[PDB]
RNA sequence: GGUAUGCGUAGAAGUGUUUGGCGUAAGCCUGCAUGGAGCUGCCAUUGGUACAGAUCUUGGUGGAUAGUAGCAAAUAAUCGAAUGAGAGCCUUGGAGGACUGAAGUGGAGAAGGGUUUCGUGUGAACAGUGGUUGAUCACGAGUUAGUCGGUCCUAAGUUCAAGGCGAAAGCGAAAAUUUUCAAGUAAAACAUAAUUU
RNA sequence: ACUCCAUCUAAAACUAAAUAUAACCAUGAGACCGAUAGUAAACAAGUACCGUGAGGGAAAGUUGAAAAGAACUCUGAAUAG
RNA sequence: UUAUAUACAACCUCAACUCAUAUGGGACUACCCCCUGAAUUUAAGCAUAUUAAUUAGGGGAGGAAAAGAAACUAACAAGGAUUUUCUUAGUAGCGGCGAGCGAAAAGAAAACAGUUCAGCACUAAGUCACUUUGUCUAUAUGGCAAAUGUGAGAUGCAGUGUA
RNA sequence: AACUCUAAGCGGUGGAUCACUCGGCUCAUGGGUCGAUGAAGAACGCAGCAAACUGUGCGUCAUCGUGUGAACUGCAGGACACAUGAACAUCGACAUUUUGAACGCAUAUCGCAGUCCAUGCUG
RNA sequence: UGCUUGGACUACAUAUGGUUGAGGGUUGUA
């Protein structure tokens, strides 16, 4: 999920500067030609210079994407599923799970028919897992980047993951709860089941 | 969210705000009606004319007041209200401007077109409850 | 995409000549560009390590087609 | 406008309207084969059309 | 001079009215960061040539 | 044959380039005929030509043109196709019969390089660096 | 005498204002413009002059036509039809 | 220089950097091409969604004696030998293409 | 990318600092000072990832000298008055002694300049001293043609109907051939008549 | 060269789709840059200026929530204190 | 009808027209079509080679263009327009056989669409363009007729038909 | 006390830092939009107070229609004729000077005409 | 005809048509 950054390949080089070259008591970089614009002579083309081209400018054909072997995806999903039980390893992601009554927690199929989000935080109340998505309310914050200019002004932590089988109305019913996200059993993205 | 033609960019949503022209700056300068008015019309909020009586609620003035507005200075996104003033060094009272998100309309200046806004805006608050 | 701390430049920075020598500096191309010259100043490198470079053994088949020798094998 | 609308009805049912009454659209679509004239059909083309209509089937097991 | 074209007196007409200070009021517009007139030529200091 | 128009004074650079008086065009003489017509009569499209006679200092030909705005050719669904815009100046882009000669287009093996469409679009695609996303 | 002495004898223009450029570039004696070629019926731009090409290209002026034309297309090249009051 | 390594032949002497193709729109050509198949399968009919008939077996050479060149033809004897309607077969969608000179019984 | 149910207008980053320690070091924590809105510890994975140098780049600043070299060609000014906050100027006016010295430091035009022109004002800047003055600044003004010029003619030349040539663009074209390739005439019939390349 | 075999029909004409796209209209993005960086140009930027010309080519962002931009007094010839 | 003694009527070739109506010359530049065509470089020198059948090009188009319906492949149990991607393959081959270059058939997939002339026989010009008069409605570089009004057209237009 | 050296305080010079950002760079998507009916580009003019920028052509910071429904704003004036519409958007009606694509002939000439109609004075 | 002010037109190349033509080109009837 990663698209290319790359600087303009003409940045650096639309001056026309020839090295006004020795012996003029001043060093040997390409200096700008003109006279009159006060950009003269003034240093062009090099990364040491102001205006000049960066050391190796970043291209688009850097390898941004990748191929993992597809058994190694399945033997990375398998270890994630297997660790979504075992509540020592849920509880060491934070994840307030000391109200839940089972691991791995299985709810009936009827919850896929739920349709309004009020009847979802009624549901996540009753199974004692509201206290986790109340913790995702606690850590809504702001990023400390550069995110804050570049349209990531934060996440919070993650919350649960309602693995349904058939969205009767479930995915629309769990959209606006902050922290939770649902998934369907055929897909099972790993990047959900082991964030980070 | 879900629409694809809908931006979520801060680079974009401020340019397409701070350079919105002078008739879409009408919409962005909307003010909340008081809770009496939502009985009388069932409209949540309405943009302001020059002469809708208003009540500041948030700010240093903060209001309990029959304030009429004198001008909605759209290029400043601000409204000047007919008491809400401040002295110059000379003593000539000038206006302190208040953004109409943080003002409160009390009595709308009813003419024929503003009323048909409240016919437009007063059916759709019903038909968004019949869904 | 490559973990740079294990790259030498994180570590050689900064001692002065960056791993390449004071006497015998890292210059631009001090031996030839490419396979120059494997017949004069690289010949020892080219026989050993590749005996059989620089000749012609021969029978030319203009446009070999790779079906007339297909014959997969099984013991 | 009253001069220009009045010049159009005195120039109806006349070929050779004046240039500035002749539908500006572009230059590129003005030069190219009036939409009747693209669809002129040679007698081979309007005989091989009418013989075999394209039928509406479903090759399904 | 004294013997100029019509085209050269018309261009030297125009460059006589672009040679002005900023009006005293547009310093006071809201969001008007016009400090000085920036492109004020000056007869012995910059010529024209152009 | 075409004498490289070099200023009396050399095709400078390497002796490979030093040739002046045996160079031959890549275009025909028939194609060079249709050009000098169709350049000159800018509002008539060229169809073909043919040899008619020659003598020894002037090969010379006979070009067929078609006004594409006469109604008797616009009405005509057998000749109508040259009226489209995609045939403007159809031999300054090489596309008559005696223009397609000098390109080199055909099939297969013998005309392999060049099979990209035309002739220059083959070296675009032979030389193409495919920087696949999932290497 | 190649210096400030000779530079004082310069008082006759080599170039005048052009017609399709309006720039001191019309060489009078060539009767040609150094930047566009006044008697050339064609504009004089080159590919080794990427900067100069975009100093006098489509868009830098007022495109009195290639701006409204751009709008007529968004409305489908309609013409002769005028609007009506909304109902 | 140095070492026992594998004589190089990388063909990067020809101002190659201006021949680079991105492939960053691999995914939204997959999406383009799919939304067209959906578009075209609805803009036919109940008619099949691919859909010609595409004949053959017997791809040519000695490697592929068996794995198909993908059948353009149906070669008019096979139409005439099968109850149709050679011009008619095209109107169904049988793909009649009259360049193959059927060489076997 | 996850996490710390982190920190934050009850004061974030940064910056300063005889706050106090920690580390062998790179470094780091902390108090106070200023500041006024964002920031960190940890686990991953990464980068445009660490400066004393490159006659490095770009901006700033020192010594010299903060007042040193210097403001010395074109003979020269001096009085008293009026100004004015202030006058060696040019500010002016009266006396005045001198210079240029008609091949002038004079009066006008060409090219060039482009409003510098001329009145009324005037603070800074500029006028390498000053400045009340100014080719400066601010604001108002100002160029009148049948006779003066252009415009009209042709010179060297631009060479310019394509007959031609060139892949084209285009052409070191005193063309030398291009049907009338004419510049033409109130001129008759049965292509206006000797005629102009 | 000589015997056959295989395979197409030159020297005439069209034709969508898949394909291409630093330009043009109209959009959505991003492990990008954050005013010596990123376009030369975040601003009256191909501007100011320089060159006869071809061409060259800058510098230049931030008061505060709101101008409430410092009335008035004294001293000054005064900006100023 | 032609000693260059006049006229008529044709035709061919060719003129002229401020004749009636039409096209033509954009400029953009990323892609596209045709041209034309270096040298820096690399070869640790250098001259073929290499750059590169490429910068500069430089004429001509479109929303894509060009291509394109076999004077093709192949040697099989046979394939079947073009274009594009994957693979063949950095392979056969080219190369001071040096430096270096370097494709295609088959396979896999995207998308798939076919066709028109010329020319014997096809045996009543069956043909087009305007032109005016109606009619049909529209800003129809129209339709239906009409005069068969010119004209084109047997030095051949139309129908049928195509390797 | 001069002067020098060292430190911090205070004041100046100076504009780093950090924190911001209607701008860029990259990637992607929907599109096809074109001048002799004068384009692209150029010159010159246009506002109550305007230099530029933006906008624009003697109808000149506009513009018929149409949408929307009280403003513009540095001051002044008008408008508020919102019910028969402000300002902005939109734009299909009109229009679009000198040029370049002057289309009469041409130049560092606002140069010089030919034919035609009309208005005015001739008469 | 004399002047003024307004309008309309007049570039080249080309296609078809129209109109006047040209030719010891080629025939024909007088």
């Amino acid at each position: 999920n990663r698209q290319a950054y790359a600087v303009s390949e003409l940045a650096g080089h639309q001056t026309s500067a020839e090295s006004w070259g020795t012996g003029r008591a001043v060093a040997r970089i390409p200096r700008v030609r003109g006279g009159g614009t006060h950009r003269s002579g003034q240093g062009a083309f090099g990364n040491m210079c102001r205006g000049g081209r960066m050391f190796a400018p970043t291209k688009t054909f850097r390898r941004w994407h990748r191929k993992v072997n597809v058994n190694q995806r399945r033997y990375a999903l398998v270890s994630a599923i297997a660790a979504s039980g075992v509540p020592a390893l849920v509880q060491s992601k934070g994840h307030v799970i000391d109200g839940v009554s089972e691991f791995p927690l299985v709810v009936s199929d009827e919850v896929q028919k739920v349709q309004k989000t009020k009847q979802a935080v009624i549901f996540l109340r009753r199974l004692k897992i509201w206290a986790d998505i109340q913790k995702v309310y606690k850590s809504q914050r702001f990023r400390a980047g550069r995110g804050t200019m570049r349209d990531r002004r934060r996440i919070a932590r993650r919350g649960p993951l309602v693995v349904y089988d058939k969205d009767e109305g479930l995915r629309k019913a769990f959209r606006n709860i902050p922290g939770i996200e649902t998934i369907n059993v055929d897909k099972l993205n790993l990047l959900k089941l082991a964030p980070g | 969210k879900q629409n694809p033609f809908v931006s979520s960019s801060r680079r974009k949503n401020r340019k397409r705000h701070f350079q919105a022209p002078s008739h879409i700056r009408r919409r962005l300068m909307s003010a909340p009606l008081s809770k009496e008015l939502r009985q009388k019309y069932n409209v949540r909020s309405m943009p302001i004319r020059r002469d809708d009586e208003v009540q500041v609620i948030r700010g240093h003035f903060k209001g309990n007041q029959v304030g009429k507005v004198v001008q909605a200075y759209r290029k400043k996104f601000v409204v000047y209200v007919e008491k809400i003033q401040r002295e110059n060094a000379n003593g000539t009272n000038v206006y302190v401007g208040i953004h109409p998100s943080k003002v409160l309309i009390v009595k709308l200046k009813l003419d024929k077109d503003r009323k048909a806004i409240l016919e437009r805006r007063g059916k759709g608050r019903l038909a968004a409850l019949g869904k | 995409m490559s973990n740079i701390k294990r790259k030498k430049t994180r570590k050689l920075r900064g001692h002065v000549s960056h791993g390449h020598g004071r006497i015998g500096k890292h210059r631009k191309h001090p031996g030839g560009r490419g396979n120059a010259g494997g017949m004069h100043h690289h010949r020892i490198n080219f026989d050993k390590y590749h005996p059989g470079y620089f000749g012609k053994v021969g029978m030319r088949n203009f446009h070999l087609r790779r079906q007339h020798k297909f014959r997969p094998e099984i013991n | 406008q009253k001069q220009k609308e009045n010049l159009r009805k005195v120039f109806k049912n006349k070929k050779y309207k004046p240039l500035d009454l002749r539908k500006k659209k572009t230059r590129a679509i003005r030069k190219a084969l009036s939409p009747r004239d693209a669809n002129r059909k040679t007698l081979k083309e309007i005989r091989k059309r009418s013989v075999f209509p394209q039928r509406k089937f479903a090759v399904k097991a | 001079a004294a013997h100029k074209s019509f085209r050269i007196k018309q261009k030297l007409a125009k460059k006589l009215k672009q040679n002005r200070s900023v009006p005293q009021w547009v310093r006071l517009r809201t969001g008007n960061t016009i400090r000085y007139n920036a492109k004020r030529r000056h007869w012995r200091r910059t010529k024209l040539k152009l | 044959g075409r004498k490289r128009p070099v200023p009396k004074g050399c095709t400078y650079g390497k002796p490979k380039s030093h040739g002046v008086n045996q160079l031959k065009p890549y275009r025909g003489l028939q194609s060079i005929a249709e050009e000098r017509v169709g350049r000159r009569l800018g509002g008539l499209r060229v169809l073909n030509s043919y040899w008619i006679a020659q003598d020894a200092s002037y090969k010379y030909f006979e070009v067929i043109l078609i006004d594409t705005h006469h109604s008797a050719i616009r009405r005509d669904p057998k000749i109508n196709w040259i009226c489209k815009h995609v045939h403007k100046h159809r031999e300054l882009r090489g596309l008559t019969s005696a223009g397609k000669s000098s390109r080199g287009i055909g099939k297969g093996y013998r005309y392999s390089q060049t099979i990209g469409g035309s002739r220059r679009a083959a070296w675009k695609r032979k030389n193409r660096e495919h920087m696949h996303r999932k290497r | 005498t190649k210096g400030t002495t000779s530079f004082g004898k310069r008082h006759n223009k080599t170039h005048t204002i052009c017609r399709r450029c309006g720039n001191s570039s019309y060489h009078l004696q060539k009767s040609k413009c150094s930047q566009c070629g006044y008697p050339a019926a064609k504009t004089r731009s080159f590919n080794w002059s990427r900067k100069a090409k975009g100093r006098k290209a489509q868009g830098t002026g007022r495109m009195r036509y290639l701006k409204n034309l751009r709008r007529r297309f968004r409305n489908g090249l309609r013409e002769g039809g005028a609007a009506k009051k909304k109902t | 220089g140095k070492g026992n390594n594998m004589i190089p032949n990388q063909h990067y002497h020809k101002w190659w950097q201006r021949h680079v193709k991105t492939w960053f729109n691999q995914p939204a050509r997959k999406v383009r091409r799919h939304a067209n198949r959906v578009k075209k399968a609805k803009a036919v009919f109940p008619r099949p969604a691919s859909g010609a008939l595409r004949p053959v077996v017997r791809c040519p050479t000695i490697r592929y004696h068996t794995k198909l060149r993908a059948g353009r033809g149906f070669t008019l004897e096979e139409l005439k030998g099968a109850g149709i309607g050679a011009n008619f077969a095209k109107t169904i969608g049988i793909a009649v293409d009259r360049r193959r000179k059927n060489k076997s019984l």
